[PDB]
């Protein structure tokens, strides 16, 4: 299945923020529309965080994350939680290799702002 | 927080 | 129910990381347990990282959030989510006032790492 | 905050299923626009169904579950998750007594249908 | 990623329901530590349980969740959630066809009962 | 399902 | 509830 796809509402102010957790350097990709509206880039063993955004979701709604390493597309898994009704994560986990750990880069979207 | 400015009306 | 209250696995590392929405400055105290293991504080209203750090679950596993605004705890609504059974995020929102947004401060904990 | 209200895309049918496990017997009542619904009502310390619907989420879109023992509404847990960006499940638990296992009695909401 | 592999605590008494919405007739298999346990089997457009079921997780506490019609595994998606640190839910859908709505047989799981 | 209708797509 | 287990066999 599509994984780290993820309709927001419309015109709405989110944060996205990615770790990284592995040797290779991760490139992550913030899609709004599809077109890109962030790029990070980074390495750590260590959860660092790599970047930190706000964006606008836009008249679609559609937010899409892509993660490669080196161009190599990661393999993806994903959800959305929503707590209280009113708070919501999306959330994309990714594996650049063979360990299956999916924390290579870990990306966390979240909304309402403000 | 009080006043106007902080969110959605009051609160 | 009691929220903000996570079993992890014993003795592991973990990232706890904070954002702030609201005009209030937010204090997230991090208790391994029960003893304080982590403070952040910092104020935003655009989603702004207060902080991240890498702690350890310790013997019990216990890992508890608390978040407060100048001294008064907020109200927490909290989830544990596993994606392919290996990727664990632990979930915190926190209201501070009235509007229930439930972002006043956000706090997402994700593990394993490296 | 809140818990076992959530927002579903309006005019949409869902399904609604509760299972018990508790001495008590649990009522739940399922309200649409805070109207009632559905109501199923049953016993079971082994995580019997004790009702199925499919209910029309209406023009607002406002599903809330209620759950009472005795008449003593139960203390409940929630939270929505999507899978795909297509699956939605919305998950209650609820509390009658003391010993916070929270399955007393457990309702899962689903949509799309068909 | 692998998708409708849980791992429980082990030894630990669960529910598993399926419910259907597809033209075509499901089979759900569920397999502890890698034996097929219980298997459901039914066709509904309109989400009828196929089947409910109480089973243990066993030593390993390993549970598979397997989904196909007339002979081919559907595509799954699937994910843990864990509300108040006590109740917990896997969830799968599963997608037989090209529409995408990944609800063709949903599986959910729940633990601890009684 | 197979062949025409709601939800059938391709098959 | 009150007797076994996780609380069976009153009410
Ligand atoms: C340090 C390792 O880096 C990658 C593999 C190479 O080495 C990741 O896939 C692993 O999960 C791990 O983080
Ligand atoms: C007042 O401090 C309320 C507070 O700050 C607002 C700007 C808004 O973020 C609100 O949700 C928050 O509780
Ligand atoms: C075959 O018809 C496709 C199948 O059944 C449809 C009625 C719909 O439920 C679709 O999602 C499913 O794959
Ligand atoms: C007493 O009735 C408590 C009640 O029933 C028990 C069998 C157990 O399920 C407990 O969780 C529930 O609150
Ligand atoms: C800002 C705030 C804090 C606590 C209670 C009410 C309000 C408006
Ligand atoms: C009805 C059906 C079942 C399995 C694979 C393809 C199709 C059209
Ligand atoms: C002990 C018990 C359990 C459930 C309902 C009523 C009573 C007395
Ligand atoms: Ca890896
Ligand atoms: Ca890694
Ligand atoms: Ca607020
Ligand atoms: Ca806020
Ligand atoms: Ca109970
Ligand atoms: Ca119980
Ligand atoms: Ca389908
Ligand atoms: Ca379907």
């Amino acid at each position: 299945a599509t994984q780290g796809v993820f309709t927001l509402p419309a015109n709405t102010r989110f944060g996205v923020t990615a770790f990284a957790n592995s040797s290779g350097t991760q490139t992550v990709n913030v899609l709004v529309n599809n077109e890109t509206a962030a790029t990070f880039s980074g390495q750590s063993t260590n959860n660092a965080v790599i970047g930190t955004q706000v964006l606008n979701s836009g008249s679609s709604g559609k937010v899409q994350v892509q993660v490669s390493v080196n161009g190599r597309p990661s393999d993806l898994v994903s959800a959305q939680v929503i707590l209280t009704n009113e708070l919501n994560f999306a959330l994309v986990g990714s594996e650049d290799g063979t360990d299956n750990d999916y924390n290579d880069a870990v990306v966390v979207i979240n909304w309402p702002l403000g | 927080x009080w006043x106007k400015x902080k969110x959605k009306x009051w609160x």
